[PDB]
């Protein structure tokens, strides 16, 4: 009697920064994405790799979502070999992915007046990530060469810093909503299909 | 672990801090000036000394970093940009001293006060009355009372606190390495490069020598006519060869001349061109007037303007109890936002201004890609001479017929453009003598050549050799009349002007030969012309990335200033004077004096 919460995460009044990205795994339900892709009420839907058109009978072991929240101008920046401050150090995606991105633009419940401070992002890292890794650590990033000691200060910054949405910005600063689901492809009996 | 590593690091975190409160502080500066109160200016205050305080710390941090290391030319330009350091140099006590010179000096421009001589009773400040007075009257004595009241009362109070603030300044400029306050004004004009683009800080007064020296001779024939026809308004009074006295110059300081057009048209019968009765006739509304600019921005190649800038925009004077400063602005905020405020009327004039702010506003969308330190013109006069090209453009006969305000009968009669191209001349070719030698004067001060007893010995005789222009009542030593100027008062630069004027005419010569236009200049049109449009983005693109030597290359194919285009504008013009002027005197002698 179990249903897919696909209208809970919706409904949601705040979402997670894309640093500490929510994943939340689909089970033991059927999700009709038909309807979904038949709306086309998002502007950006834009995704390769698997053909919507008679590949939907192919079986899929197991239905993931991930959901964050960025600017306009970096939804291009979550695609399969790309590079960019999102894409390097906050969420990478494989060379060969096989799956969708959806996007749709959130203007009116993100924005505030005076401003919305409390989503974040990472600036700085040592190295790239490699595909789906997370990281919550706030050290202290270090470029000089002389110890920091665990205090800002000079050639010491802080890792994360603040998006600042507010109304009248433009387009492209404007927040977007974006939420993918990965299908795992795998020599598996592939079980629950869910077509 | 190489410098440029920990500068590129440092850059990136004050990108992302001075866009949000470079943002905030917009904001409160907007909502001050479209709604007045005391609460608005407060806040204004609050965020104007936040930012102020960020942008000196940051600058004061990176004073730090070696500059000589860096190797890449767009970062090395980021570093320059940040670490200017102008006036924080001096030390605490001279800085409040000089901060209470310009507040007071500012203070005492605002809040001037004359008299009449016959009727003590009536006093006038100069911006409700005093410029009526100038530009109505025809009165001798009227104008000369003004003229004298003004400085008699401004100049005496003004000349002690100039001195000790030239004095100041040119400490300041010493303490940064720099030979004088000039020398720091020119530096704006300095940029330093690889491969023959590079350009120096003496070659600028070099360079307006040799313009000047060749529109010299439009200048001299047009104070020829001017004198002639102002001998029938004036007999006694004007001289065949003397020079035109200063009060009779139609403005305060004799900067504009387009107040002399009714006395000195060619052809009275033959009216002007307007299309205000035609606008009312058609029932438009100002919306209509923005709609039809941004279609002319469109035929020819620019991109439409962003929804936010009709939702947000004020494009109408208000109702209500709500006041409004009246003065035409375009305004680019930051982070994707962008307003044009102004009060729009039904006429002409509202229609030719709407298409200079849109214009600047399509330049400040164009550029906004580049990184926060380089978002800006590649000098000072680009901004203005973009904005100007699209009006000229705009008020052509063949635009207004094509839109459809003119009836398709209607032919141009050489008459009318003669008349057109006399009313241009008076506003554009007679500013350039003004703003020369103003610029002269204030840089032999500075530097130190001009002795502090002679000042306004050098200043009268530097107008009689140049521009043409006697004084009406003897001036001694105590008088400063250089500061009755707001531009001299305040603390602004004054070359942009000749800078702007020169570069206009060039790039619409340039824009008109690649559109295959045939025929004189001042007919040119640049509408449904794509070629045009995408040769103006690529220069507009590049921001202050690159000198604008290049960018200058890139559009008009020369790396310096060229007056020629402005000759070739105006030739007609030149002709039908010389045709007028056959028993007329040429040239003007100094000897004479009104007060003789
Ligand atoms: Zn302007």
């Amino acid at each position: 009697t179990n249903l897919c919460p696909f209208g809970e995460v919706f409904n949601a009044t705040r979402f997670a920064s894309v640093y500490a990205w929510n994943r939340k795994r689909i089970s033991n339900c059927v999700a009709d994405y038909s309807v979904l892709y038949n709306s086309a009420s998002f502007s950006t839907f834009k995704c390769y790799g698997v053909s919507p058109t008679k590949l939907n009978d192919l079986c899929f072991t197991n239905v993931y979502a991930d959901s964050f929240v960025i600017r306009g101008d970096e939804v291009r920046q979550i695609a399969p070999g790309q590079t960019g401050k999102i894409a390097d150090y906050n969420y990478k995606l494989p060379d060969d992915f096989t799956g969708c991105v959806i996007a749709w633009n959130s203007n009116n419940l993100d924005s505030k007046v005076g401003g919305n401070y409390n989503y974040l992002y990472r600036l700085f890292r040592k190295s790239n990530l490699k595909p789906f890794e997370r990281d919550i650590s706030t050290e202290i990033y270090q470029a000089g060469s002389t110890p920091c000691n665990g205090v800002e200060g000079f050639n010491c910054y802080f890792p994360l810093q603040s998006y600042g949405f507010q109304p009248t910005n433009g387009v492209g600063y404007q927040p977007y909503r974006v939420v993918v689901l990965s299908f795992e492809l795998l020599h598996a009996p592939a079980t629950v299909c869910g077509p | 672990q190489s410098t440029e590593d920990l500068v590129n690091t440092f850059l990136e975190k004050f990108n992302y801090e001075a866009e949000e409160l470079s943002y905030q502080s917009s904001l409160a500066s907007w909502d001050y000036n479209t709604n007045i109160s005391d609460e608005n200016v407060q806040k204004m205050n609050n965020a104007g000394a936040k930012w102020s305080a960020f942008y000196e710390e940051q600058s004061k941090l990176a004073k730090t970093y070696p500059l000589e290391e860096i190797q890449d030319s767009t970062v090395k330009r980021q570093l320059r940009a940040l670490q200017h350091s102008g006036s924080s140099v001096l030390s605490a006590d001279k800085n409040q001293r000089l901060n209470t010179i310009l507040n007071s000096m500012s203070t005492i421009y605002s809040t001037g006060k004359a008299c009449n001589p016959s009727n003590p009773q009536e006093c006038l400040l100069l911006e409700p009355g005093l410029d009526d007075i100038m530009e109505n009257s025809k009165d001798y004595n009227e104008r000369l009372w003004a003229w004298e009241g003004w400085r008699s009362e401004v100049g005496k109070q003004l000349r002690p606190l100039y001195e000790e603030y030239v004095a100041l300044k040119n400490e300041m400029a010493r303490a940064n390495n720099y030979e004088d306050y000039g020398d720091y004004w020119r530096g704006d004009y300095e940029e330093e490069w690889e491969n023959g683009y590079n350009y120096s800080r003496n070659q600028l007064i070099d360079d307006v020598e040799h313009t000047f020296t060749q529109i010299m001779p439009l200048y001299q024939h047009l104070h020829a006519y001017v004198r002639t026809k102002l001998m029938d308004t004036y007999p006694s009074y004007i001289s065949p060869t003397g020079c035109l006295p200063a009060h009779l110059l139609g403005d305060m300081w004799g900067r504009f001349w387009t107040n002399l057009y009714p006395l000195t048209v060619p052809f009275g019968q033959k009216p002007n061109i307007d299309v205000t009765n035609a606008m009312v006739n058609q029932s438009w509304d100002a919306r209509k007037i923005f709609k039809e600019a941004e279609k002319f921005f469109v035929s020819v190649g620019l991109p439409n303007m962003t929804q936010g800038f009709w939702e947000n925009s004020m494009l109408t004077e208000p109702s209500d109890s709500r006041k409004v400063v009246c003065h035409p602005t375009a305004w680019d905020l930051g982070k994707g936002d962008f307003r044009i405020k102004m009060c729009t009327k039904v006429t002409m004039d509202d229609f030719l201004t709407a298409h200079h702010e849109m214009g600047h506003i399509q330049y400040d969308m164009a550029y906004a890609a580049q990184p926060f330190l380089l978002r800006n013109g590649a000098n000072e006069g680009f901004h203005e001479a973009v904005g100007e090209i699209m009006s000229l453009s705009a008020a052509t006969p063949n635009h207004l017929k094509n839109i459809g305000l003119l009836p398709p009968s209607f032919f141009e009669d050489s008459e009318t453009e003669i008349n057109f191209l006399l009313k241009q001349a008076l506003t554009i070719v007679g500013t350039l003598p003004f703003t020369y030698m103003l610029e002269k004067w204030r840089w032999m001060v500075f530097k130190g050549e001009i002795p502090k007893d002679q000042w306004m010995k050098t200043w009268w005789e530097m107008k009689r050799n140049i521009v043409g222009v006697v004084e009406p009542v003897p001036h001694d030593e105590t008088y400063c009349d250089p500061a009755s100027l707001f531009h001299v008062a305040n603390d602004y630069s004054f070359i942009r002007y000749y800078t702007r004027t020169i570069y206009q005419f060039q790039f619409q010569e340039a824009l008109c030969q690649i559109a295959k236009h045939e025929g004189p200049l001042h007919k040119c049109d640049i509408s449904n012309s794509s070629e045009a449009g995408q040769k103006l983005l690529e220069m507009l693109k590049l921001g202050k990335s690159k000198p604008w030597t290049y960018a200058l290359e890139i559009v008009v194919g020369a790396k310096n200033m060229d007056v020629r285009p402005l000759l070739n504008y105006f030739e007609p013009l030149f002709t039908w004077l010389k045709e007028q002027n056959r028993n007329s005197f040429v040239g003007w002698n100094t000897d004479w004096s009104p007060y003789a």
